[PDB]
């Protein structure tokens, strides 16, 4: 925990990789 | 019977809320499509609403919590991935070395978002950073939710 509010990005990248994923294709 | 966890029920319950454009609390071909070129993609509608007619309850269009969570529940339950970390990381900066510009990270935030300031994305970055750069770096990003 460098920093304070660090959830952002993570459901960020996280809607990122579902998305890309659900989306189009093969799971995780 | 067996659903996500607090984590990661939890990106989901925020999930529907960034993905769709204004938070209906569910997400359509309209919406799915959207995002997806926000990024960097070009799918037609035919992908979007198959996908969505596929994991739809009632096939509307557009998927809710309860067919949603069944469906990335069962193919998905554990933190994040290093293959989604690195891939999000080359999606967000548009030269690809790493580092996450507020220019970049406010471009992507207003597009799928709804309007984004310069102040609100560097104060959201340089908040983000361990060292203070103006951008964000990957091991940021780990040492962010991970790491030391
Ligand atoms: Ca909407
Ligand atoms: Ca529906
Ligand atoms: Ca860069
Ligand atoms: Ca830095």
């Amino acid at each position: 925990t460098p920093r304070r509010g660090r959830g952002g990005f993570q459901r960020i990248v996280r809607l990122v990789g579902v998305i890309r994923d659900w989306a189009n294709k093969n799971f995780r | 019977a067996d659903q996500l966890t607090e984590e990661q029920i939890a990106e989901f319950k925020e999930a529907f809320s960034l993905f769709d454009k204004d938070g209906d609390g569910t997400i359509t071909t309209k919406e799915l499509g959207t995002v997806m070129r926000s990024l960097g993609q070009n799918p037609t509608e035919a992908e979007l609403q198959d996908m969505i007619n596929e994991v739809d309850a009632d096939g509307n269009g557009t998927i809710d919590f309860p067919e949603f969570l069944t469906m990335m529940a069962r193919k998905m339950k554990d933190t994040d991935s290093e293959e989604e970390i690195r891939e999000a990381f080359r999606v967000f900066d548009k030269d690809g070395n790493g580092y996450i510009s507020a220019a970049e990270l406010r471009h992507v935030m207003t597009n799928l978002g709804e309007k984004l300031t310069d102040e609100e994305v560097d104060e959201m970055i340089r908040e983000a950073d361990i060292d203070g750069d103006g951008q964000v770096n990957y091991e940021e990003f780990v040492q962010m939710m991970t790491a030391k």
